[PDB]
């Protein structure tokens, strides 16, 4: 199981945010990696971060990935309107709880 | 002060792509019309004080020989007769005279030697290669499988597939290294390393789910994978106790030759006695011990899971079952009897099935037809290792399982080639010195530069010509090595250091390049480590040396101009 | 490189449903093809991969004995089949492919996604 | 069918010639044809009348017995060159 | 050509390599030259014949 | 029966080829030359048995 908490947040546009993906493998062995995938409701998900912090081509750099070992983070410097969507982390077959962002 | 100084023959290397060549020991394929006689003995050399690393997965030798095997196979099959005309209606019935859908009997019109003379002719087939003509009436109607896809070829009867223990030899200026450590994971550092000139005789064997013959791991059971965490990536496990096994076709067979065309003869199958499907035998009592040992080894990597094996998950015939060859006869044995959570203390026998049309590799253009072989046949062999693939879903019950897999022919050869590795040589070293101008091949690498410098002549002399569809390869190798050697000789000449090995020169050493303790450099350091930083200023050094030579020559001529 | 699926499906409980995945734009026989089922308001879950090279497969124990994967090299198309349907099945399904062979664990290319339901 | 042959021929001849040149070089006798060296002749190899050897014998006949000790001779010469070079460098080490 | 007096030698014409060497060479040139020409395969048909 | 019936000899054995009409077989007086580092010797004696 890979954990993505919180499930959401009463975000506001223009703020720097960061969500944590915490792994549970912590076993055997390069080194383990992570994948931050985007998905808006009703469409195919999308790749945002691969490896551990190498973001995908064409993604605004405000989207960022970091971490190591077990603690990793999706990060955004300033959330824009289109950015409100759902996202997940994936190290292997398993997937996290995801997270979606919205307003009151 | 110090002074730039060149040494020729320093024992340093660098990995890089290359092209090894075959080496064999009176009609077989590989030895005939290819391969040079093998070296009777390995000129192996031990290199202590030498640490290294290997990556068996990302390797060139395995891939290199892959297409080589493919090409030799195809070329050998090139001259044999094409079975094109046989793609004709097949009026068929049930086999035997005294329903056994394992094989069907058939008859059909066909062409004689003469174009306008047509004759009927019968033949028996295994139900595999036959197919209904269509989803139409005339249930007796059938066609060969390939015809709606492509043609095939009847292999030349004389040729055989007995895998010869081929050796591989590297070209001059290159060295082959073995990690002596018998518990190397296959990707990582190594400390006990030796060097040889030719690879040990490896048989070009093909199999799925099994590693027939090959070799054991004398130390213990070995497990290796690119990354066992990534379920997708294959796992390979090598046994340290070879397990005997046998298989046979209990039937008395013989071939009926049919002149399809003017000089082109098909070989239809026929039987003498009754018909009994082929099978195998194995001492499962033996099997359980290795099974339990490998289960414990797996638990070692998975301290909180169970261990089990199930049949192949399902898919293409060859993947699903264990396929192999026996004296040029293709066999497919259902392996559900092995990979189970329970065996017996008694011998275990397996039901197999036999095909006559073979897709040696997925591309269909090479579709082959196996000619029948007279009389019963039987092959005995042994298992040394096997390929496993993990399920990939963490069961809450922690009942971790693995299943047989394979199909990636490269992995088979990898299973052994993991030991070897290939590097080249760059014998031009540079170091400071106070001077101012005016066998055990590569063994000395185990010491420091000042000490190791004594035997440079051995490396110098050895690295030239020690060697003495196919030609192209070795011709390229020889020409390229010669070109490299000439380049180095010419570079030595321009530096005016031709006919020398410890040539001093007239360019003082520069501090910027490095300021190590010269004592350490000459007594505490080794070239493999010395070269690393020096790499930076190599071109500046070369320019300085060339200018030195030019000015020396011109000034000499000027003073002797008259 | 595009990933396509067949139309949505509706079926009675206890039956078996088949779906297709058409691929293009590159060597159809060089990359594991993954399947992922998403029920409404649920996280993406893995069902299994199939290697086009030789029809090898794999499945988690959750779905084992319930799924069947096959390939057609002629039309470079994958087929999935799930048996003994039951409400849980009702969901969308996506067939995906990985950027690089070496990692074989990313997902750049996704089909539009196809929904199936029971009754 | 044709090229392969002459290509093999040329390459092999070139390889042989390079081998011989390199052997001359290691013996420090490059750029020479009557190179003297610093290894004294050994009686065991033969004890013919040197006068006959230089004025009565012919190479086709001279080589026959010498064939025996060729490798010993090569090793001795190589050691001679190695020691000469190393000693030169040592005395000029500074 | 050069004459070499004071030179004695021997020969074995029977056990020789040149003859054999050129044997397969002639064979190969012959076959290759014949390679591109038309194959007469279809002619293997019944021949209703009479006296010339 | 059908004594008029006949077939080409080879057909029951193998096929053959019609040589390209243009090519000819007039034996050219070929010469052989050795590669560098090798020498070709002639025994001038005109009464040599061929082995000796
Ligand atoms: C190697 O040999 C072993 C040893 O036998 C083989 O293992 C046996 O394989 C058979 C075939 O799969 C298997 O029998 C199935 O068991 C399942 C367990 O539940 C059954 O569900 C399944 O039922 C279908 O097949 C029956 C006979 O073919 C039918 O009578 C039945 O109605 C099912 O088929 C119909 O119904 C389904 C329902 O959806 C439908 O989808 C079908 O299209 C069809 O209409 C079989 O009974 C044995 O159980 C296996 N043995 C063991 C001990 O488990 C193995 O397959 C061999 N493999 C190779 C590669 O050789
Ligand atoms: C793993 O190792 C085992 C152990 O060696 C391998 O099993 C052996 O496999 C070889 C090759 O298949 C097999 O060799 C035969 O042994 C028979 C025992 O007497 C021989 O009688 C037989 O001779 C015939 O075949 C040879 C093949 O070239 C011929 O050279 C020979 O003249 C004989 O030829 C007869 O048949 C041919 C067929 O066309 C015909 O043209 C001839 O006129 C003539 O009628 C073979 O030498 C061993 O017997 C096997 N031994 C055991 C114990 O099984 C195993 O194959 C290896 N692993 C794999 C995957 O192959
Ligand atoms: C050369 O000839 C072979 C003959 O086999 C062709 O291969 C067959 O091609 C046909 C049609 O192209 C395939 O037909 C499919 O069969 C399915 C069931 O039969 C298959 O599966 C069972 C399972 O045990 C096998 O026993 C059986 O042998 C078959 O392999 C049908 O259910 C299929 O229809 C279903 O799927 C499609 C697509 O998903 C849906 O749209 C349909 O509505 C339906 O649900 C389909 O009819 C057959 O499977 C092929 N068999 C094999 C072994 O390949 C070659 O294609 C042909 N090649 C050339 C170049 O000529
Ligand atoms: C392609 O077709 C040719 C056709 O000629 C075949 O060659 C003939 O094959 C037949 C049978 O295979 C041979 O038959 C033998 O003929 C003997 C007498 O005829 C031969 O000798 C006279 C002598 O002048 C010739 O004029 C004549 O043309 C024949 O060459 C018979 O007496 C033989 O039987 C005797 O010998 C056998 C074995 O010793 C005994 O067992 C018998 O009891 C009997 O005593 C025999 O019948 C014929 O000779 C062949 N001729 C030639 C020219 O080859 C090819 O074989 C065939 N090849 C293929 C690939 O299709
Ligand atoms: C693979 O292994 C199997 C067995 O694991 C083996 O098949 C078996 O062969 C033995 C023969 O060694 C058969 O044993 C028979 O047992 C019955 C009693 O039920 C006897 O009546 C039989 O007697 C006949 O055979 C004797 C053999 O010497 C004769 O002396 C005697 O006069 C009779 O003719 C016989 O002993 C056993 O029945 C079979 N198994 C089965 C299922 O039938 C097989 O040969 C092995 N094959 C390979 C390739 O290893
Ligand atoms: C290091 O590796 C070398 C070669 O792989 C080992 O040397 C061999 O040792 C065995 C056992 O004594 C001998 O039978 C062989 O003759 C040796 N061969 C050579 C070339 O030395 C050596 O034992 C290994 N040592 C360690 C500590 O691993
Ligand atoms: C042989 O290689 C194995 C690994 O292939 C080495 O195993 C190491 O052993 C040391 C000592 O216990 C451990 O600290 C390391 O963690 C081990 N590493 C691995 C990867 O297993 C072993 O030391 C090597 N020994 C020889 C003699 O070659
Ligand atoms: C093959 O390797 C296994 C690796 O474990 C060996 O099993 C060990 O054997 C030794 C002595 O035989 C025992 O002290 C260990 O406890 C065994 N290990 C385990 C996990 O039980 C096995 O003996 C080797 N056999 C052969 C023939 O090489
Ligand atoms: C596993 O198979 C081998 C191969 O037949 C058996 O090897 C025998 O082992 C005993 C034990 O000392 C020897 O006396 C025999 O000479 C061996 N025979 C052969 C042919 O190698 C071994 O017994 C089998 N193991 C089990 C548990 O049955
Ligand atoms: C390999 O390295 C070791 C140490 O790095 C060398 O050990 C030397 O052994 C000789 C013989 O007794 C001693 O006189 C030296 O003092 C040792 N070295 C040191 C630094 O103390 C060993 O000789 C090396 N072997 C090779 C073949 O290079
Ligand atoms: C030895 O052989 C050489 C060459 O085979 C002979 O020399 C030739 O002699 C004829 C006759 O006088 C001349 O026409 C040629 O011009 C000569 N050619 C050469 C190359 O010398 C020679 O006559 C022979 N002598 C004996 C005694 O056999
Ligand atoms: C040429 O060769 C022939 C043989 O090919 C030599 O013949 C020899 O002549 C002497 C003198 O009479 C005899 O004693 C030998 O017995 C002969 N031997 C043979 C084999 O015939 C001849 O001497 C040679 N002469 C020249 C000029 O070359
Ligand atoms: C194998 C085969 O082609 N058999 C046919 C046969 O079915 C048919 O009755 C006959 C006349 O049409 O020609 C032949
Ligand atoms: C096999 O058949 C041949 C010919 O029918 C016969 O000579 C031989 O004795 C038979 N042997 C066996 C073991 O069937
Ligand atoms: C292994 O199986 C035993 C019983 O067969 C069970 O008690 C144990 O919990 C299992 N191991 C794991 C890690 O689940
Ligand atoms: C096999 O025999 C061993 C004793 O050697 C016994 O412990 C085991 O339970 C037996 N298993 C089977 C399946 O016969
Ligand atoms: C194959 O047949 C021969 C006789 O034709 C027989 O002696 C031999 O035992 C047979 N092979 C097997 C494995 O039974
Ligand atoms: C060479 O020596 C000069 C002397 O001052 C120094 O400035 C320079 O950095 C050194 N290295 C190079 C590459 O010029
Ligand atoms: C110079 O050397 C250092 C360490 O040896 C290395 O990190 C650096 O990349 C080198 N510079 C160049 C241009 O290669
Ligand atoms: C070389 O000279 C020594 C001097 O005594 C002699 O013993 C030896 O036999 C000679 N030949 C060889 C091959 O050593
Ligand atoms: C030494 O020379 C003699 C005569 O030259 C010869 O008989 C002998 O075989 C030679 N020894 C070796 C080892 O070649």
């Amino acid at each position: 199981v890979m954990s993505q908490s919180p499930s959401s947040l009463a975000v506001s546009l223009g703020e720097r945010i960061t969500l944590s993906c915490k792994s549970s493998l912590t076993l055997i062995y390069g080194e383990n990696y992570l994948a931050w995938y985007q998905q808006k409701p009703g469409q195919s998900p999308k790749l945002l971060i691969y490896s551990t912090s190498t973001r995908e081509s064409g993604v605004p750099d405000r989207f960022t990935g970091s971490g190591s070992g077990t603690d990793f983070t999706l990060t955004i410097s300033s959330v824009k309107a289109e950015d409100l969507a759902v996202y997940y982390c994936q190290q292997y077959e398993y997937f996290g709880g995801g997270t979606k962002l919205e307003i009151k | 002060n110090l002074w730039v100084t060149v040494y020729y023959g320093v024992p340093v290397w660098k990995e890089a792509k290359t092209t090894l060549f075959c080496a064999s020991d009176v009609h077989n394929v590989w030895a005939t019309h290819a391969c040079v006689p093998t070296d009777p003995n390995p000129q192996e050399v031990v290199l202590e004080n030498v640490t290294e690393n290997f990556n068996m997965w990302k390797n060139d030798m395995v891939d290199q020989m892959q297409e080589d095997v493919i090409s030799i196979w195809d070329q050998s099959l090139k001259p044999c007769v094409k079975l094109t005309p046989l793609c004709v209606t097949l009026h068929c019935t049930n086999v035997t005279i005294s329903m056994r859908e394992e094989m069907k009997n058939c008859s059909f019109n066909t062409t004689t030697v003469i174009r306008d003379k047509i004759q009927k002719e019968y033949a028996l087939f295994y139900k595999l290669d036959i197919v209904p003509i269509e989803g139409k009436n005339t249930n007796t109607g059938y066609r060969l499988i390939n015809c709606n896809t492509s043609t095939c070829t009847q292999a030349c009867p004389k040729v055989t597939f007995d895998p010869i223990p081929i050796h591989y030899c590297a070209p001059a200026g290159y060295a082959i290294l073995k990690c002596n450590n018998k518990t190397f994971n296959g990707k990582g550092p190594c400390n006990n390393v030796s060097t040889v000139q030719c690879t040990h005789g490896i048989k070009p064997v093909v199999s799925t789910q099994l590693l027939l013959n090959g070799s054991l791991a004398e130390e213990e059971i070995v497990i290796r994978s690119k990354n066992l965490a990534d379920n997708a990536k294959i796992i390979i496990v090598q046994l340290n106790k070879s397990v005997e096994i046998v298989c046979t076709r209990p039937n008395n067979n013989t071939r009926r030759s049919i002149r399809i065309g003017p000089g082109q003869t098909f070989y239809a199958t026929d039987i003498i006695g009754d018909i009994r499907q082929a099978y195998c035998n194995i001492s499962g009592r033996n099997w359980s011990e290795a099974v339990n040992q490998v289960k414990k080894k797996l638990k070692e990597h998975f301290p909180h899971k169970n261990i089990s094996f199930q049949s192949s998950s399902g898919g293409d015939l060859e993947i699903t079952t264990h396929s192999f060859n026996c004296g040029g006869e293709f066999f497919y044995c259902n392996t559900s009897g092995l990979f189970n959570d329970t065996i017996s203390n008694a011998t275990i026998m397996l039901p197999c099935r036999i095909k006559q049309i073979i897709n040696m590799w997925q591309e269909v253009g090479k579709c082959i037809y196996a000619p029948p072989i007279k009389g019963n046949i039987t092959c005995k062999s042994d298992i040394t290792g096997l390929l496993l693939l993990r399920d990939g879903g963490n069961t809450a019950n922690n009942a971790e399982i693995f299943r047989p897999g394979g199909g990636d022919m490269r992995d088979n050869w990898r299973s052994e080639l993991y030991k070897y590795k290939v590097v080249k040589i760059e014998p031009l070293g540079v170091a400071p010195t106070r001077c101012k101008r005016r066998l055990v091949f590569l063994g000395a690498a185990g010491s420091t530069m000042g000490a190791a410098s004594m035997t440079l002549t051995v490396q110098a002399r050895n690295l030239l010509s020690g060697i003495v569809v196919w030609g192209i390869k070795q011709l390229q190798a020889r020409v390229l090595a010669v070109e490299r050697y000439l380049r180095d000789q010419q570079l030595l000449g321009i530096w005016g250091c031709s006919g020398k090995l410890i040539c001093c020169t007239n360019v003082p050493w520069n501090s910027s390049w490095s300021n190590r303790n010269l004592s350490e450099i000459w007594d505490n350091m080794t070239w493999l480590q010395w070269d690393k930083e020096i790499s930076n200023y190599t071109q500046i050094i070369y320019g300085l040396l060339e200018e030195s030579q030019n000015q020396q020559e011109k000034n000499e001529q000027d003073l002797l101009a008259l | 490189v595009q990933l396509v699926q067949s139309g949505p499906e509706v079926k009675e409980p206890g039956a078996s449903v088949r779906v297709s995945c058409k691929a293009t734009g590159y060597t159809f026989t060089d990359h594991f093809i993954h399947w992922v089922r998403q029920a409404p308001g649920q996280g993406l879950d893995w069902m299994g991969w199939i290697n086009p090279f030789r029809g090898g497969t794999n499945y988690p124990q959750k779905f084992q004995g319930r799924v069947t994967m096959t390939r057609d090299t002629s039309f470079t198309t994958a087929y999935m089949e799930l048996n003994r349907l039951r409400s849980d099945d009702t969901a969308v399904y996506f067939c995906a492919r990985g950027k690089n062979s070496d990692y074989n664990w990313d997902f750049q290319h996704w089909g539009q996604g196809t929904l199936v339901t029971v009754s």
